[PDB]
RNA sequence: CGCAGAUAUCAGGAGGAACACCGGUGGCGAAGGCGGGUCUCUGGGCAGUAACUGACGCUGAGGAGCGAAAGCGUGGGGAGCGAACAGGAUUAGAUACCCUGGUAGUCCACGCCGUAAACGGUGGGUACUAGGUGUGGGUUUCCUUCCUUGGGAUCCGUGCCGUAGCUAACGCAUUAAGUACCCCGCCUGGGGAGUACGGCCGCAAGGCUAAAACUCAAAGGAAUUGACGGGGGCCCGCACAAGCGGCGGAGC
C-alpha cells in the first residue's frame, strides 16, 4: 500500500512553486510511515485574497479514508509552511489518537 | 492546590540530577 | 482392584479448573483437567469445563470400583457446583462438603498490583 | 424499536391446500414483485413431487422442514478484545422463516436447468435428509456444540 | 404490658436491648479465664473466628481481654482453631 | 515448566519474612510511627484527695538529640516479592504497562546520611466566646432494679452538623482560619535557582547556608457560564442489530 496513497495536490488560484509539491508529497510520505490503513488523502490550498486581513492569509482543507472512520483536519496561517506544517500535526493526533482506540 | 508549579520544580531538579550522574566522575576527579 | 468409597478434590481458580479422586488417606485412583478434554487456553475457566472434567474422572473412579464420594472444594471457582451437579449426575454419593479455600493468617507477602 | 415492537402481518390460508407456511414460501422466494410467477413454480413444483411420490407433497414438505429446522442459532458479541460467537435459542417463528431461507439459497445454485425442477429436487433431497440445506443447518449445530462453553451468559 | 422504650413506668432499667448490651457483666460468666473454654466458645463463630463489638455489645476493655485470652487458648490447644 | 514422570494429592521434615477474624473515623506516642503470644526493664498521660514548696512559669535565636522509606559500609541470613536485567506478546517503533524468570535490596546486629505531600498543606503557651450530636476513659448523685449506651452533672481526649463572628472565595467555627496579649521562624513579582562560586557536615550519594548578570508584563488563588471527556445515570433516531437490494469489479 506504500505508493497506494492517493496523493491529490491542488490549489484553486496560487501561484503554487512546484517544490510545493515535493513538500506536500513529503509530508504526506511521513505519516504513511506510521498508518498502514491509507487509500485517499484530498488536499486543498486556498487564498481568500481579501484586503485588510484578519491575520488570516492562506487556509486549508484536508480529509483522509481510513477503514471507515475517516480523518478531517483543517488549518489556515499566513503561508504554505504554517499551513502544511499544522494541517500535518492535527493529522498527527488523529492518527496517533485514531491507532491508540483501534485496537 | 495546583500542580504545575510542582512539575516545573521537578523538571529543574531532574535536569540537575542527570547532569550530576553525567559528571560524577569529572567533578571528583577534578576539584579536589 | 478396587475402593468403594473415597474423597474427593475440586480446584477451581480464574484460569483452569482441575479435579482428583482418592483415598480418605491421600491416595489417588483417577483425575481428569479440561486440558485432558480438549480445550486449551483461555476458553477453559467456564463451568462447561468443569462439567465435562469432573464427568470423565467420576466415570473413570465408576471404572476403578468407587459408589460414593466425599468432596472438598478449594478456591475461586465459577463453576464449583457445576462440577457438584457434573458429579451426582455421573451416579455418586456426596459424602460431605468443606469449602476449605486457604487462607493464610496474614503471611506471605503477595505480588502487586495490575492494569 | 428503543420504545417497542410492532405486530406481525396477518399471514393468509392458501387457496388450494389449507396452510399459511405455502403463502410465506412464495412470499420468500418472490422477487420483483411477480407473485403470480411465484405462485405458479410453486404449484407446478409441489405438483412434480406429487407425480415424484404418489403423494401429497405438503407432508414430505413439513417432514423436510423437520429435518432442516433448527431450535438453537448463533448471536455474537464483541467483548475483551476477542468476539465471541455464543448460542441461542430460536423461537419456531424465526426457525422456519430462516430454514426457508437456506432452502431457496441454496436452492438457486443447483443445476436443474429451472428453478421449478431445483426447488423441487432441493424439497425431496431435504426430505430425505441430502440437502445442502440440511449440510448448513449441520454446521450450525457443530458451532453451537463447539461454543456450548459461553452458555453461561444466558443472553 | 409495656414497650422496649417508652420506659416511664420502671425505673432506669438493670436490663439490655438490641443496641445496648455489656455481656459479660450481664450474664454468661464466672471470670475471664482462658480455662474457662465452654464460655470463651460463645464469643465466636463455627468456624472459629470471632465476634465484633456491634454484634456482642462489650465494652473494648472486655472485648481485649477476652481476644488475648482466646488467643493464648489456641496457643495452649485449649480450644479448636480454625485450621487443617 | 513437564513427557528423564510434572500439575494435583497425601505423610513427614528443613526453612525464613509477615502475624488474618479482634481492628474501625477506635487507643498510645512530642513527631516519625505503633498490633501473633508470654516474661523482664522502663517511660508518659488522665481523674480524684486536693496533704506539700509558694510564681519556681511560657517561649527560645544559636545549639544538641530523635527522626518513614530508599541508599552506604563490616558481618550474618536469604522462603516469598522484586530495581536492574533476559526473553515472550502487543506495538508503526516499545529501552514501558501485560506474561515468564530473576540479581542488588527488602530481614538481623553495629554504625552512617538526616531528607518527603515528614499534611490538620493551620508554631507553641493562655482566658472568654450559641448549641446539638455520636464516641473512648475516669469520677459522682437520683428513678433505683441499684445485675443498667440507666439518667443527670463534671473532667480529659476524639469526630459530624451548625449560630454570631471571620475570610478574595472555598469554607473555619468552643479541637477556630473568631475575639487579645507574650515569644520564635518565615515571605516582599515569575524565571534564572534552593542553581553556580565560597564554606560546614558526610566514606560516597548528597544536604544546609545562598546570589548575580540577563529576561518576561506577568506567574498565580478561589469561584461562574460554556465546551469537552475512550466519567457516570436516564432516553431517542434505519445508528447498529434482524431483513432486502445495491456501490465499488466491467461498458456507456
Amino acid at each position: 500500500e506504500r505508493p497506494h496513497a492517493e496523493v491529490v495536490v491542488k490549489g484553486r488560484n496560487v501561484e503554487v512553486p512546484d517544490h510545493f509539491r515535493t513538500y506536500v508529497s513529503e509530508k504526506l510520505s511521513r505519516l504513511e510511515r506510521f498508518d498502514k490503513t491509507i487509500y485517499l488523502f484530498d488536499v486543498e490550498l486556498d487564498h481568500e485574497r481579501n484586503r485588510r486581513q484578519r491575520k488570516n492569509c492562506q487556509h486549508v482543507e484536508i480529509t483522509a479514508r481510513g477503514r471507515g472512520p475517516v480523518v478531517r483536519g483543517e488549518a489556515c496561517a499566513d503561508s504554505f509552511y504554517t499551513a502544511f506544517e499544522s494541517a500535518v500535526q492535527k493529522l498527527e493526533g488523529r492518527l496517533r489518537r485514531a491507532k491508540d482506540r483501534r485496537k | 492546590g495546583s500542580v504545575i508549579k510542582k512539575r516545573r520544580k521537578r523538571m529543574s531538579k531532574k535536569k540537575h540530577r542527570k547532569l550530576l550522574r553525567r559528571t560524577r566522575v569529572q567533578r571528583r576527579k577534578l576539584g579536589k | 482392584k478396587n475402593v468403594p468409597h473415597g474423597a474427593a478434590h475440586i480446584k477451581s481458580t480464574f484460569n483452569n479448573t482441575i479435579v482428583s479422586i482418592t483415598d480418605p488417606q491421600g491416595n489417588v485412583i483417577a483425575w481428569a483437567s479440561s486440558g485432558h478434554v480438549g480445550f486449551k487456553g483461555s476458553r477453559k475457566s467456564t463451568p462447561f469445563a468443569a462439567q465435562l472434567a469432573a464427568e470423565n474422572a467420576a466415570r473413570k473412579a465408576q471404572e476403578h470400583g468407587v459408589k460414593k464420594v466425599d468432596v472438598f472444594v478449594k478456591g475461586p471457582g465459577s463453576g464449583r457446583e457445576t462440577a457438584i451437579r457434573s458429579l451426582q449426575a455421573a451416579g455418586l454419593e456426596v459424602g460431605t462438603i468443606s469449602d476449605v479455600t486457604p487462607q493464610p493468617h496474614n503471611g506471605c507477602r503477595p505480588p502487586k498490583r495490575r492494569r | 424499536p428503543r420504545k417497542g415492537p410492532a405486530p406481525k402481518r396477518p399471514l393468509v390460508n392458501d387457496p388450494v391446500y389449507g396452510s399459511q407456511l405455502v403463502t410465506q414460501l412464495v412470499n420468500k422466494v418472490l422477487l420483483e414483485g411477480k407473485k403470480s410467477l411465484a405462485e405458479r413454480i410453486v404449484y407446478g413444483a409441489l405438483e412434480q413431487a406429487r407425480e415424484k411420490t404418489g403423494t401429497d407433497p405438503v407432508v414430505t414438505l413439513k417432514r423436510a422442514l423437520d429435518n432442516v429446522k433448527p431450535a438453537l442459532e448463533v448471536r455474537s458479541r464483541r467483548v475483551g478484545g476477542a468476539t465471541y460467537q455464543v448460542p441461542v435459542e430460536v423461537r419456531p417463528d424465526r426457525s422456519t422463516t430462516l430454514a426457508l431461507r437456506w432452502l431457496v439459497n441454496f436452492s438457486r445454485q443447483r443445476r436443474e436447468k429451472t428453478m421449478v425442477e431445483r426447488l423441487a429436487n432441493e424439497i425431496l433431497d431435504a426430505s430425505n435428509g441430502l440437502g445442502a440445506s440440511v449440510k448448513r443447518r449441520e454446521d450450525t449445530h457443530k458451532m453451537a456444540e463447539a461454543n456450548r462453553a459461553f452458555a453461561h451468559y444466558r443472553w | 404490658m409495656m414497650a422496649v422504650k417508652k420506659s416511664r413506668k420502671r425505673t432506669a432499667a438493670t436490663e439490655l436491648k438490641k443496641p445496648r448490651r455489656n455481656q459479660l457483666e450481664a450474664l454468661g460468666v464466672t471470670t475471664i479465664d482462658y480455662k474457662d473454654v465452654a464460655v470463651l466458645r460463645t464469643f465466636l463463630s463455627e468456624r472459629g473466628k470471632i465476634r465484633s463489638r456491634h454484634v456482642t455489645g462489650l465494652t473494648p476493655q472486655q472485648q481485649r481481654q477476652v481476644a488475648t485470652a482466646i488467643k493464648n487458648a489456641r496457643e495452649m490447644a485449649l480450644l479448636p482453631m480454625a485450621g487443617p
